[PDB]
């Protein structure tokens, strides 16, 4: 059934599981047009694919050249997340395939149960969890490969950089989900804390920060920081 | 114009022949049902007095023998039974006609509600669905599972309808995903038509019996049927002219006949709001949606 709070530990179990994120898959700017009406202009997207245990990201570049003389995108973009989702499933090994697929918004479900027929084991759940994988686009060098995109691509990450070396999947996740959900609350204030010290860099092949285990405590303080900031402003409480 | 006689009524029963129905008392005289149309199947129900749990019946053709009903004490239940001895069974019903002690099956001449909900229904198909190649009728009860059901546990007992599953390999075309979820007229015309039922009849005569099975003996496995091949049809951007306009005749006799206490759990409302207000043939089931709205607004 539904991921949750309660059943949180599964994440991190020997299980190989995905989360599909399709938030950024089709996005646009609205403008005016001439004649004062109003347009929209597709922007490059990606589907954001990630194993929480390994921390193993399957960035899907989503070129705009896939909406060109389509309908209804907002319905296509599901359906064509689906079927790149179930493309990555058929093209790893067998041992490598998810036992589940996790998908974060419930929109997402009969368009991949669908695509996976040919996989009736895989597991396709959606979650109670609020999380924050639309923010993806507000770690730089994720948003940099999906603009410079002229055409279709996947592209390899490790979402956690090097810090399973000293901390746990559980750990790791809730360091990702803290610093995305500071980027989606206030992106400047959360870009502001990971560079404010000149001397801290991102390594060419990371993503973050190279942040000692003491300074880490103090940046995820910070992020803790500005969430309640914001909320007590976005509610007056 | 064919007879049903009854051996005797020795249990308080509700007898129904089709959308007709009729209370017997304990050791009533009653032996049985005259003047019964041919050239429809017809149904003969039970419910006990004492136990208005399982509700149950037979499907039955007079062209295909002659049948009667007699009480088994040991099974406790009405059976069906047919009467090889052509000059036993005109002898047995002749006297009971001479005695008066048979009920006239209460056709008015204008109405023609039993055909309209039997149009495409043929015993043969009955038989295929209801398999039990011994008997030339077909026993029907309120808590057989359909093979469907099933698969979701005795398969002698089952009601093998056709399996219609839109989240499945047989509904989707590999490379055809989006197109055939949203647009289920290749499940429709090419796996359901021309595949499996081979014509509109055979298919409209599955949908009927479904509904007559769902409403005569609550059979909840046939209303899961019924509204599931309604659904395929309302799905389909593309469908036969002729299909549409008799599937709205169709389903206006149904709405009309269905005992207006029984919409609540004989009627999926997202099948319904789906079909009339949002699916591709909205528009094409004029009878259909003026019955429903005057007759069952709040589903809607």
């Amino acid at each position: 059934g539904a991921m949750n709070s309660s059943n949180y530990a599964e994440l991190f179990n020997n299980d190989i599981k995905l989360f599909v994120d399709d938030t950024n898959v089709y996005r646009v700017t609205v403008h005016k047009t001439f004649e004062g009406n109003v347009a929209t202009k597709a922007i490059n997207g990606c589907i954001f694919t990630l194993n929480p245990k390994t921390g193993h990201l399957f960035l899907k570049i989503i070129h705009t050249s896939v909406w060109a003389g389509q309908k209804r995108l907002s319905q296509l973009a599901k359906w064509k997340t689906a079927e790149e989702v179930s493309a990555l499933v058929r093209s790893l090994p067998k041992e490598e395939q998810p036992k589940q697929i996790i998908v974060t918004r419930k929109a997402m479900l009969d368009p991949l149960e669908v695509h996976m027929l040919d996989f009736p084991n895989i597991a396709i759940r959606p979650t109670e969890l609020r999380l924050p994988f639309s923010a993806a686009m507000s770690i730089d060098k994720l948003s940099d490969v999906v603009m410079k995109a002229t055409e279709p691509q996947m592209v390899l990450f490790n979402i956690y950089d090097d810090w399973l070396d000293r901390i746990s999947s559980y750990t790791a996740f809730s360091r990702l989900t803290l610093l995305l959900r500071a980027l989606k609350t206030n992106e400047e204030s959360a870009k502001m804390i990971l560079l404010s010290d000149p001397t801290i860099t991102i390594k060419s092949y990371h993503l973050w920060p190279s942040f000692t285990d003491e300074q880490w405590i103090t940046i995820e303080s910070q992020m803790r920081d500005l969430i309640l900031t914001e909320y007590g402003r976005k509610y007056n409480v | 114009m064919n007879t049903v006689p009854f051996t005797s009524a020795p249990i308080e029963v509700t007898i129904g022949i089709d959308q007709y129905s009729f209370n017997v008392k304990e050791n009533q005289p009653f032996h049985g049902i005259k003047d019964i149309p041919i050239g429809h199947v017809h149904v003969i129900h039970f419910q006990h007095a004492d136990n208005s749990s399982m509700r149950y019946g037979y499907w039955f053709d007079c062209r295909m023998g002659n049948f009667y009903i007699q009480y088994d004490p040991k099974d406790g239940l009405y059976k069906m039974m047919e009467e090889r001895d052509g000059a036993k069974f005109e002898n047995i019903v002749h006297n009971f006609k001479e005695r008066q002690m048979m009920v006239s099956y209460p056709k008015i001449d204008e109405d023609d509600t039993w055909y309209n909900l039997t149009e495409f229904v043929q015993m043969d198909k009955i038989r295929k669905i209801v398999r039990k190649d011994e008997n030339q009728f077909s026993y029907v009860d309120s808590s057989m599972t359909t093979v469907q059901e099933n698969e979701l546990s005795d398969p002698a007992h089952s009601l093998n309808y056709t399996v219609i599953n839109f989240k499945s390999r047989e509904a989707i075309r590999p490379g055809h995903e989006m197109e055939d979820f949203l647009d289920k007229s290749y499940y429709l015309n090419t796996v359901m038509l021309q595949g499996i039922f081979k014509n509109s009849s055979n298919y409209f005569g599955e949908l009927q019996f479904a509904f007559l099975n769902a409403m005569f003996f609550g059979n909840y496995g046939s209303s899961l049927q019924w509204h599931a091949m309604i659904e395929l049809i309302c799905s389909s951007a593309t469908v036969p002219k002729h299909m549409l306009d008799k599937l709205d005749e169709i389903l206006y006799y149904q709405i009309k006949t269905l005992p207006e206490q029984y919409s609540d759990i004989l009627l999926n409302e997202r099948v319904w709001n789906i079909c009339l207000y949002s699916s591709f043939q909205k528009n094409s089931l004029h009878n259909t949606e003026k019955i429903m709205e005057n007759k069952y607004p709040e589903l809607l």
